[PDB]
RNA sequence: GACCCGGGUGUUUUCCCCA
């Protein structure tokens, strides 16, 4: 019914193996005269509604570093927007939540190595940043083939 | 790293720092300006390494 | 009972003749070489810097596939079977691999002779990847140009080829019995005539080819096979021959132990 | 097309990423192995296992 | 200059032949993103009716 | 530093720049607009010119 | 705190989170991040 | 993904027996034999072997799926001989046979040496 | 991309002949003679290296990204 | 809290020995470690 | 004794997959 037999040694050699890229943009909008977006590490502290990944593979400036490997759900670039600070400075030691964020992890089902970094500033003269990711993919039961 | 800088000039005044003499016994000079100087461009610390700044 | 005949031999393939043996002997004994036979390969690679154009699981890969001397594997341990905390040199092999282009032009290609053994079991001939002369320069592995360079450390480790094929000592075991069909274990698709549409077998001469008169014979059994071990140069042909037949004899040995301390 | 497309099957556990199916039931479902894909609904409740594995079946 | 500029931008982007404001009724589907699966599909896309 | 000193930094070293791939590639590059533009003004004495340093600084290998 | 390079001249330098994002030499507007320190193993599969 | 690991084919695990014996009682003197993590190259050698003992009346091997390594034995032999003292005979057999092979392959390769 | 270490079907070691099979294709002889003089009998093997394609001499035509 | 999490570790027995990774889940006595080598995730005891 | 989280657009359009 359609299907074939694949050789697994072949398969061990190299037959068929090939190479997966995705990647990933993001950039600062800004929002009015000051009210700007920052590519930095959150902290659980100063920042509110985190994702439920991990942080602990960005860098200081936000931005993971090619040859890292990465998992799906991990935080590739780190990014926070302003929000207008509440009460808390009653009696919170700094510790008052005055940003939002707005993270991008990677695909849930996806993981792989990060392969390449890019930063650069769009035509507003904002930061704008492009993540690579790369992975191989093996042959296994169920992939399509086609003479 | 920061010898095009504008502020260069002045930061580098007044310094003192080691030197090859060559003619080699180290020794300490005494910056008394600088003066670029076109056409004079000079390997720095490698081939790309290109600079015009001279030190008086 | 059993009896050897070799056809050729070398060191890197064996044509030999088994006669007074079952077929299905011949087959585990095949099978065996095929898949089951420890040799020594690549197994980690660790990525100290690595700026040519192929991805570092390309060279991984690879480096993987190139055979290294497995001669003294047996006096070595399986690295889960070794109680050492990390890896010791009694359960592998450290290689180490720098390449790097000088200049502005040309291109730099690198060979597996680059491949340097820096730690290993003791006067164990194991680890050197093969070379077929002293100035073979091996398997190509990457090229570079001006300021690329690939710096790497490569752990090689005891293995059978069921885990993985870069493990499998042999290339392809040619296997061949009853040149002339006299049993009748296949029947020959044809056109117009099965004789004279079929080419001969390579040991098409080594057996009388049946009389015109000669009834079947229902009582004969497959006797004679003709097989040819060749292999990748970690292990010599008669070497592979030697460590298959030990692999199957320690194989029933386990299952002969198992049987006589079930009760 | 018919209620043939919904039949109830028994759980096996399998190694790799596809659902297997024995090759009689690929008339009914009208599906071959060149890329098709199969849906699958767990019952929640002792009724609605009673149902699937006394009508469905 | 930013009449014309923001016209074909959106017209080449978007891929609806027409005015921004009358995106119903025009003819959509004009543009689209050049196929980079491999060579032969690029050229194929390229030649395209 | 300011976009400014950016810009003044990378004139000075442009200035100190003998040559580089990507900055001759981008001169000929100009300098081949500026060739078609004068083209197009049937300026026949500019177009010589032009093609003299284009001719001087092409032959790469 | 980071290092980077330079897209066309392959310069490498590092930025304060502060300075215009460009190359000190040649003012290139992309640049790109430089290779983690961590270890990176392979299975060599 | 869900991709099993390779050394799973041969590696046995410690709550595991390599080899578990249970009657079959439909038919008088016969056993069924499961081996773990093993496949047709000693199925087959064992198999074959046992076939041509005079006072094995039944043998047969089967794998049952694939993507498993292991394989059952049916065995069954004659009122006087327990099947058990069977299966070591043939394995005591083969053992023999192959290490006669070795010795003449070794004699041989010496000589064209 | 690069010429493979190993058959796929049957596993001989073909990554160490590129650079013969080139030199003799070089001195004029014909593909089938030189992939016999390389000891090449299988087909399996022969079609590694007839039909591979060399990329990597197009991917080393670009500017190393780092110095 | 946990101080071995989102920790680079090695693997120094089992059929896993010698392979980078990082720390995940830490409940206790069974640590989730995600390998380097491969794409996947696996349990291992805190002695290993 | 310093103690760890829990959130996700919408509307169009295009190009694909299995019948
Ligand atoms: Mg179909
Ligand atoms: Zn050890
Ligand atoms: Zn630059
Ligand atoms: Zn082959």
């Amino acid at each position: 019914e359609d299907s074939m037999i694949m050789n697994q040694s072949s398969i061990d050699r190299g037959l068929f193996r090939s190479l997966f890229f995705r990647s990933y943009m993001d950039q600062e909008k800004r929002f009015g005269i000051s009210i700007v977006e920052e590519f930095e590490k959150p902290t659980r502290a100063t920042t509110l509604r985190l994702k439920h990944g991990t942080y602990e593979k960005l860098d200081e400036d936000g931005l993971i570093a090619p040859g890292v490997r990465v998992s799906g759900d991990d935080i590739i670039i780190g990014k926070t927007t302003p929000i207008p600070p509440d009460t808390e400075e009653l009696g919170q030691r700094t510790k008052y939540h005055t940003k939002r964020d707005a993270s991008t992890p990677l695909r849930s089902t996806e993981n792989g190595i990060v392969d390449q970094v890019l930063l650069t500033t769009n035509q507003e003269g904002l930061k704008f940043v492009k993540v690579r990711m790369r992975t191989t993919k093996v042959p296994q039961i169920g992939d399509k083939f086609a003479s | 790293k920061y010898w095009y800088y504008p502020e260069f000039d002045d930061v580098v005044k007044g310094m003192y720092l080691r030197l090859n003499t060559g003619s080699s016994p180290y020794k300490v000079v005494e910056v008394l300006g600088s003066q670029r100087i076109k056409g004079s461009a000079y390997g720095l610390n490698s081939k790309e390494n290109n600079c015009d700044m001279y030190l008086k | 009972e059993p009896k050897v005949n070799i056809i050729n031999a070398q060191d890197d393939e064996v044509e030999l003749m088994l006669s007074d043996v079952n077929l299905s002997l011949a087959n585990s004994l095949r099978r065996t070489m095929l898949a089951e036979v420890p040799t020594l390969a690549i197994d980690l690679v660790e990525i100290k810097m690595n700026t040519s154009v192929l991805a570092d699981e390309f060279i991984s890969h690879r480096l993987g596939l190139i055979p290294l001397v497995s001669e003294d594997v047996e006096e070595m341990k399986y690295s889960r079977d070794c109680t050492c905390e990390d890896y010791c040199d009694e359960c592998s092999v450290v290689l180490e691999l720098s390449a790097r282009h000088e200049g502005e032009e040309g291109t730099t290609d690198v060979y597996s002779s680059s491949l340097i053994k820096v730690s290993g079991p003791g006067n164990l001939n194991v680890g050197e990847p093969v070379r077929r002369d002293d100035y073979d320069q091996g398997i190509l592995l990457c090229k570079l140009r001006n300021h690329q360079e690939l710096n790497i450390r490569c752990i090689a480790k005891k293995g059978i080829a069921k885990e993985h094929a870069k493990w499998s000592p042999c290339s392809a075991i040619a296997f061949e019995y009853d040149p002339h069909n006299k049993l009748k274990h296949t029947d020959f698709w044809f056109e117009v005539d099965a004789k004279k549409e079929w080419p001969d077998s390579k040991y098409a001469t080594w057996e009388e080819p049946p009389k015109p008169g000669e009834v079947f014979d229902y009582k004969a059994k497959p006797n004679r096979f003709y097989m040819t071990v060749e292999t990748t140069g970690s292990l010599k042909a008669n070497q592979v021959f030697s460590r298959g037949i030990k692999t199957l004899q320690e194989k029933l040995a386990n299952v002969l132990f198992e049987l006589e301390n079930s009760r | 097309l018919h209620k043939m497309s919904m039949m109830a099957h028994r759980v096996k556990v399998m190694p790799y990423s596809t659902f297997r199916l024995n090759l009689s039931v690929t008339s009914p479902y009208n599906a071959d192995f060149d890329g098709d894909e199969m849906n699958l609904h767990v019952p929640q409740s002792e009724e609605t296992r009673a149902e699937l594995s006394q009508l469905c079946a | 200059s930013t009449t014309i500029t923001s016209g074909l931008k959106y017209s080449l982007a978007t891929g609806n032949w027409g005015e921004q404001k009358k995106a119903m009724s025009s003819r959509a589907g004009v543009s689209q993103v050049l196929n980079r699966y491999t060579y032969s599909s690029t050229l194929s896309h390229l030649r395209r009716t | 530093l300011s976009n400014d000193e950016v810009n003044s930094i990378v004139k000075m070293k442009q200035s100190l720049s003998s040559n580089t791939g990507f900055n001759t590639v981008l001169k000929k590059a100009q300098l081949q607009e500026e060739l078609e533009e004068a083209r197009d003004a049937h300026d026949h004495e500019r177009v010589a010119r032009i093609e003299a340093e284009l001719k001087s600084i092409g032959a790469e290998s | 705190g980071v290092k980077y390079t330079c897209g066309a001249c392959a310069h490498n330098f590092s930025l304060n989170k502060s300075d215009p994002v460009r190359c000190k030499e040649c003012g290139h507007r992309v640049i790109y991040k430089a290779r983690t320190k961590r270890m990176i193993q392979f299975d060599a599969r | 993904m869900n991709a099993p690991d390779r050394f799973e084919l041969f590696i046995l695990p410690d709550d595991v027996p390599k080899l578990k014996i249970t009657p079959d009682s439909r038919v008088p003197n016969c056993i069924i034999i499961k081996f773990e993590r093993e496949d047709h190259t000693l199925a087959n050698l064992l198999r074959e072997e046992l076939a041509l003992y005079p006072d094995v009346t039944f043998v047969a091997y089967k794998v049952e799926h694939p993507l498993f390594a292991n394989f059952v034995m049916r065995l069954q032999t004659e009122e006087g001989t327990r099947p058990k003292q069977a299966l070591e005979r043939a394995c005591a057999s083969i053992i023999n046979k192959l290490k006669t092979l070795d010795h003449k392959f070794n004699e041989e390769w010496n000589i064209k040496n | 991309m690069i010429i493979p270490v190993r058959c796929f079907s049957c596993g001989k070691v073909v990554g160490d002949k590129w650079d013969a099979y080139l030199r003799l294709l070089e001195e004029g002889k014909q593909e089938g003679d030189a992939l016999d003089e390389l000891k090449l009998k299988r087909y399996c093997c022969r079609r590694m290296v007839l039909t591979h394609v060399d990329l990597i001499e197009k991917f080393l035509r670009y500017n190393p990204l780092e110095k | 809290r946990d101080p071995t999490l989102n920790k680079t570790v090695k693997i120094r027995q089992g059929g896993y020995k010698g392979k980078i990774g990082i720390v995940k889940e830490a409940n206790g006595d069974r640590f989730r470690v995600e390998l380097h080598n491969p794409n996947k995730t696996i349990p291992i005891p805190c002695s290993f």
